[PDB]
């Protein structure tokens, strides 16, 4: 939240970071449904506010 | 594209609906200008403005909203 | 005194139909009237009752002649007001109130609070029926008298004007910001402009140019090869699936015996549900406790909550506490303040009991595992 | 191989999926996800003599208190599959006793519940669940659904639109939403 | 001998009455070898910590 | 007194400024407006919020006590919450002092449809038809015959119904599906295929068509009106099992299964796909899967005597012949209507030496007559062996 | 039911002012962090750059956010002194309303039970939510019989109130529903 490094502000749909259906497949957040592979840096999303993520 | 955009302005203060939104030349010599009955922001400052051209002349300052 | 207030204003021609002629002016009360008044608001020419408080007016037609009041109410109906009406006589029903209205030659349309807009003719027979891709926030009659095209133009809050008509594709433009408020008419010296003004102040001008097969999956051989298997084996396949089946009956009943006998599970008459939540990341965590009541109807009076904790790594100022009336329905979160002690990082879980005062084996459990500390 | 065997198990081919984690077995893999994944794909390319050793297998192997509530959660799925609500509600339950913020496991016993008639059981359940995962639209939706159904349109209304928040193109959302759109005018 | 008849119809859907919907059965995901060594390093940690 | 401005803001969807010029016309007359407090109501409605539409009406019925409308909305907001009886009893005083509009007979019925009073909700509906007729009365009339009675009234209020404003789909779909679960046929489709006249891609009516086309042979056509919607819904369960009945008939067993285990991912509970995988694994003599889905779908439906029928078929051919005896047994006592299980458990019987109750099994079957191509000469050659 | 009330009515005040100045503190944290925010991009920088604006803003935010701090302090503390008198207060009119009706030892433990909620106020569950709450259910399944009665006035929810009003009308009313033969159950 609190370190802001990226340029863009609204990218085009395409161009920056930030398959199945939730009908199918499990998600572990609204998007990025669940992965095969558990790597130390997956992220599976962000939370916006400090309150979204302490919470 | 089938519009020639002559002015799209994004931060000047217009809040008029379609009834209170009339034009005429009230003046006259054959040149049309813009009236505006708006109740401004909300219903604090009712200001009828008039519109010639690219940018506002006049607001006449109203009792109530028109 | 008795306050009245005009709502909304229309103008309607004397005898030629024409722009040269003098125009009668039409207005609508919040007191349910209307007033057809003389082209100069002098004398008082023609009062009308409405069934209802008007919100959009609109006319059609000549003085003498006859004129067509469309006011289109607040109750959810427009109203055609013709001569010598003594009452109004003429009701139309749409379904909601209407955010609009514009009056084509012979046809009147409508825009619906639902979204979409409707055709009808002065008789008080529907015609046609349309569909917005968003919400109609106003609307105004389009003209254009060197090509005789008279649409609607339908503002949206998808930030579009867009329509239908009945042969060409027009009325298609695209804006920055919601616009909600439109004005098509000869603004400086140009017969064909276009004022706008949006949600969020601003204004806008146009001018217009006079140039105007299913996915059925594939199978692959792997199929075909375990299809193959099952159909030579099957016997086998079906013996060893029963039989592990029994054993996976048996283990999960044994767990499920266990977790009776252990009080674990935190949903086990005594209708009850409890979880934790741990919220906090520092030396010092907010738990709260989710407790229902789930029954049609009964309370629950003598209850209370054990923690049973580590206590040299948390600090819990009320490990037991007793739980008010649990109204059924209802979620009763129960806050509490542990405190991580360990001055490393060092976690443990902690135990929470929800049992009668008077017994003494708990009607229920929950587990927590408690965070780390980051902490000092 | 764990992403291309994920992606096959669930676009309709869980035989190149089990092709694929055999294949992470073959190769000297002994966990408690591996053969979750194993038992999984093996129940749904119906490879029945397979299945349940593998899940006795991952639940040996299981080193948590996660992962046990999701083996027996999948356990649960297979219950569910064979056709014995009971075995499934005892393997739900437990994958609550393992871990008692599984929403999953809430949403399923809620479903179970309501099949046999317990409305207030399945609907606190269904709560429980969407206030541990708001992203999951299946609570969301079943309390709509349940909520609806007993009319308390103000909170069938509060969920469906939760739901197609957590997943919009869900088609029954928006037939939800639109029914309760119309009631409300 | 006789071999068993078998029905050829089957079952048909005629409306989507409106049901309650299960979550899916979920693939765990494999640890990284990294992931795991930084979990067996922690875990060891509060092991040697909690042996006192 | 100068609303329209709360009114404007209200009817644009704007409901930000117009809970501001509500303040603001709250600070200029302290209430007393009878049409300020209406619309707050209204916005917090329109926006789903019901508990505070609820007090603010009911502020307007304590402004106007002797007027219609007020309590009309209360009793709506009473309504559109889970409390019936105080909906009907706050109903009950709206028509004490008003027994002329149609809206207080249409909500009182749907009202006490809710607490199982079909009685009471008749008449009312009644009512509300002999007042001013609207299409909802008629759909909720309908739903009164349907839950209660038999269909021998819901077709003919149906019919009154679509006898004026045809064009609505609702009506037309419901019409054709009562003449489906009805003896008729011809009219279902007469009306289902009115319904894709009027509503070209409608879900409801193209599911029901394709059913009556499968069952008449016609899976290719059938097949094609799934094609039709089988992108508005990619994900129903019901869609996939008719797609796979369609291939089963096509004799492409593979698909099939297809189609019908994705409809099964999608829905483990229904016990319609369940009897279908069963059904398509004894045709391609599978014998470990089609026991499985069969036995899944005996115990999701076990008053059945065609699942019973079929697990015993799928067990005859696994070894195990007593677990076969007691399913046939099951399936003759529960099973009426249907023969093919009598003659399944003859052939069993003879097959297993018996004969000598495989005659009583033949005689329970003969006693039932229905002709598949291949039902009658397993019949028949049975017959003359007994 | 009148010097029972000044002590509800003292503690619902101190309730409202501590989540106001929950808020207060909430805007100036946010201000803080705004604040702050911009000095860290402003240290990021490797060009020189005045700042002495940016960080005399920062000191009046952060004495503001100090000065809030202790005042939430105090109210809490406030509001557990009144919690605490008005625990004995409902002590007190339950034994009075014992006496008064002659309940028996289980109809004392249903009023303790409904009356005594819990042990202090927290900030998402309170002493009036919950009273409230027990007392509606209590009225509307034991002692009321409309049921538009029972759908409009008798409502249990458990979020902070607008105002003692409806605690203290269904206090009255359990009062008099008393004195007029009514008895409490659970079922």
């Amino acid at each position: 939240i609190l370190d802001e490094n990226a340029i863009a502000q609204v990218p085009r749909p395409g161009t920056s970071l930030k398959g199945p259906s939730p009908a199918v497949r499990p998600v572990t957040q609204a998007g990025r449904p669940i992965t095969g592979f558990l790597r130390p840096s997956t992220q599976s999303g962000r939370p916006g506010t400090i309150e979204q993520a302490i919470k | 594209s089938k519009w020639l955009d002559s002015l799209s302005d994004s931060m000047a203060n217009i809040h008029t609906f379609s009834a209170c939104l009339a034009l005429a030349d009230f003046h006259g010599d054959g040149e049309y200008k813009l009236a505006m009955g708006d109740l401004g922001p909300d219903g604090r400052q009712p200001r009828l403005k008039v519109l010639k051209g690219h940018t506002l002349v006049s607001q006449k300052p109203l009792p109530d909203l028109p | 005194r008795r306050q009245t207030v005009i709502t909304t204003m229309t103008t309607l021609k004397k005898n030629l139909a024409d722009e040269d002629a003098v125009s009668c002016l039409v207005l609508g009360t919040e007191n349910k009237e209307l007033l057809v008044l003389d082209p100069e608001a002098f004398t008082i020419l023609a009062k009308m009752s409405l069934p209802s408080v008007p919100a959009f007016l609109e006319a059609s037609g000549q003085f003498d002649v006859e004129f067509r009041l469309a006011a289109a109410c607040r109750n959810g109906s427009i109203y055609i007001l013709r001569r010598d009406s003594k009452r109004p006589k003429y009701c139309i029903e749409l379904g909601a109130q209407p955010v609009g209205l514009v009056g084509v030659h012979k046809v009147l349309v409508v825009g619906s609070n639902q979204d979409s807009l409707h055709g009808f003719t002065y008789k008080g027979k529907r015609l046609w029926t349309v569909q917005m891709p968003a919400a109609i926030l106003a609307m105004n009659l389009l003209e254009q008298h060197s090509r005789g095209l008279q649409a609607v133009m339908a503002a949206l809050a998808n930030e579009e004007v867009r329509i239908y008509h009945d042969k060409v594709l027009l009325n298609v433009i695209r804006t920055p910001e919601a616009v909600t408020s439109l004005c098509f008419g000869r603004y400086g010296r140009e017969d064909n402009t276009l004022i706008m003004t949006t949600l969020g102040g601003g204004l806008i001008i146009k001018i217009l140019k006079r140039t105007a097969k299913l996915n059925v999956p594939r199978k692959t051989r792997l199929y075909v090869d375990q299809t193959l298997r099952e159909r030579e084996a099957g016997t086998a396949m079906h013996r060893t699936f029963q039989a592990d089946l029994y054993l996976l009956r048996l283990r999960a009943a044994r767990a499920y015996v266990q977790a009776l006998e252990s009080s674990l599970s935190p949903v086990s008459r005594e209708p009850l549900k409890l979880h934790a939540v741990v919220q906090g990341l520092g030396p010092t965590f907010k738990l709260t406790l989710h407790l229902q009541n789930t029954s049609t109807a009964r309370p629950i009076l003598g209850l209370v909550v054990c923690f049973l904790y580590n206590e040299v790594l948390y600090a819990l100022p009320r490990a037991f506490f007793k739980v008010p009336l649990l109204v059924p329905g209802l979620n009763y979160p129960l806050e509490t303040f542990v405190k991580s002690l360990s001055d490393k990082g060092i976690s443990d879980i902690i135990k929470v009991l929800v049992l009668r005062e008077g017994q003494s084996t708990p009607l229920l459990s929950a587990h927590i595992n408690m965070p780390m500390s980051e902490g000092l | 191989i764990a992403c291309i065997g994920s992606n096959h198990f669930y676009t309709d081919q869980p035989e190149v999926a089990l092709r694929f984690y055999r294949r992470l077995l073959q190769m000297g893999v002994y966990n408690c996800q591996l053969f979750n994944n194993l038992g999984l794909c093996c129940f749904y390319a119906q490879q029945y003599d397979m299945t349940l050793t593998s899940f006795e297998r991952a639940l040996s192997l299981a080193e948590n208190e996660e992962e046990v509530a999701d083996v027996w959660y999948n356990l649960g799925h297979v219950a569910v599959g064979t056709g014995d609500t009971n075995l499934a509600h005892q393997c739900f339950r437990l994958a609550l006793v393992s871990n008692n913020q599984h929403a999953e496991a809430y949403n399923n016993l809620a479903v179970l519940e309501m099949r046999r008639g317990h409305v207030e059981q399945a609907k606190a359940l269904l709560q429980t669940a969407s206030s541990l995962a708001p992203h999951m639209y299946e609570p969301h939706f079943n309390f709509a659904t349940i909520s609806d159904k007993i009319g308390d349109l103000q909170r069938s209304y509060a969920a469906a639109k939760k739901s197609e928040a957590a997943f919009p193109d869900h088609v029954d959302t928006q037939h939800l939403i639109k029914q309760l759109e119309q009631h409300f005018a | 001998m006789f071999r068993e008849v078998l029905p050829k119809q089957g079952q048909l859907y005629v409306e989507d009455i409106t049901t309650m919907v299960l979550c899916k059965p979920k693939l765990l995901p494999l640890k990284s070898l990294t992931l795991e060594k930084l979990e067996k390093m922690q875990q060891a940690a509060q092991d040697t910590i909690h042996q006192q | 007194k100068q609303n329209w401005l709360i009114h404007l803001y209200y009817i644009q969807k704007d409901y930000e400024a117009c809970k501001a010029v509500i303040k603001e016309q709250l600070q200029e007359t302290h209430g007393l407006c009878e049409y300020a407090i209406y619309v707050q109501a209204l916005i917090f409605r329109l926006e789903g919020n019901i508990q505070e539409s609820l007090r603010l009406f009911q502020m307007c019925a304590f402004l106007s006590p002797q007027c219609a409308d007020n309590l009309k909305q209360v009793a709506r907001s009473l309504f559109l919450l889970g409390k019936h009886k105080a909906a009907i009893e706050v109903y009950n005083e709206a028509a004490k002092l008003n027994q002329k509009d149609w809206e207080i007979c249409h909500n009182l019925g749907v009202c006490y449809i809710y607490l199982k009073q079909f009685d009471k909700a008749q008449d009312q509906l009644h009512n509300a038809l002999h007042l001013n007729r609207h299409d909802l009365t008629y759909i909720m009339l309908g739903k009164i015959f349907l839950l209660k009675g038999d269909l021998d009234k819901a077709i003919e209020i149906y019919k009154k119904a679509v006898e004026f404003s045809p064009e609505n789909t609702e009506l037309l779909t419901t019409l054709g599906l009562l003449y489906l679960q009805l003896g008729i046929y011809q009219k279902a489709f007469e009306h289902l295929g009115n319904t894709l006249t009027y509503d070209p891609t409608n879900y409801k009516a193209i599911l029901a068509a394709g059913s009556m086309m499968q069952t008449h042979g016609d899976f290719d056509v059938a097949l094609t009106k799934y094609k039709v919607v089988a992108c508005a819904v990619i994900e129903s369960p019901p869609l996939w099992n008719n797609i796979g009945m369609c291939f089963f008939g096509k004799k492409k067993y593979v698909a099939a299964i297809s189609c019908l285990k994705r409809a099964n991912y999608l829905a483990p509970l229904d016990w319609k796909i369940l009897y279908n995988l069963g059904l398509v694994h004894l045709t391609m003599q599978q014998y470990a899967s089609a026991f499985h889905f069969l036995s899944a779908a005996i115990n999701f439906q076990p008053k059945m005597g065609e699942l019973y029928m079929l697990l015993a078929v799928a067990l005859t051919n696994l070894e195990d012949s007593e677990n076969a005896k007691r399913a046939y047994e099951e399936a003759v006592r529960l099973d009426k209507c249907n023969p093919l299980v009598n003659l399944n458990y003859a052939v069993l019987l003879y097959n297993q030496g018996e004969k000598r109750d495989a005659l009583a099994q033949y005689q329970e079957m003969e006693k039932k007559v229905s002709s598949s191509l291949e039902f009658d000469p397993e019949m028949v050659e049975v017959a003359q062996k007994l | 039911l009148e010097e029972y009330f000044e002590l509800i009515d003292h503690h619902f005040e101190l309730r409202i002012n501590g989540e106001k100045l929950e808020e207060l503190l909430s805007e100036r944290a946010v201000q803080f962090r705004a604040i702050q925010r911009r000095l860290l991009t402003r240290f990021k920088d490797k060009t020189p750059a005045p700042l002495q604006h940016l960080d005399t803003l920062l000191d009046g935010t952060y004495k503001q956010v100090i000065a809030l701090a202790d005042a939430v302090e105090e109210n809490q503390d406030n509001l557990f002194q009144s919690f605490t008198r008005l625990k004995s207060a409902t002590h007190l009119v339950i034994l009075l309303i014992g006496l008064w009706q002659k309940l028996s030892a289980d109809q004392i433990a249903i009023l303790e039970a409904a009356f005594l909620p819990l042990q202090q106020d927290t900030q998402e569950l309170g002493w009036e939510e919950t009273v409230d709450a027990a007392l509606s259910h209590l009225l509307k399944t034991c002692l009321s019989k409309s049921s538009k009665e029972q759908a409009l006035n008798l409502n249990s929810q458990l979020g902070i109130p607008k105002d003692t009003s409806q605690l203290k009308k269904h206090i009255t009313l359990f009062c008099d529903r008393l004195a007029k033969g009514g008895r409490l159950c659970l079922s």
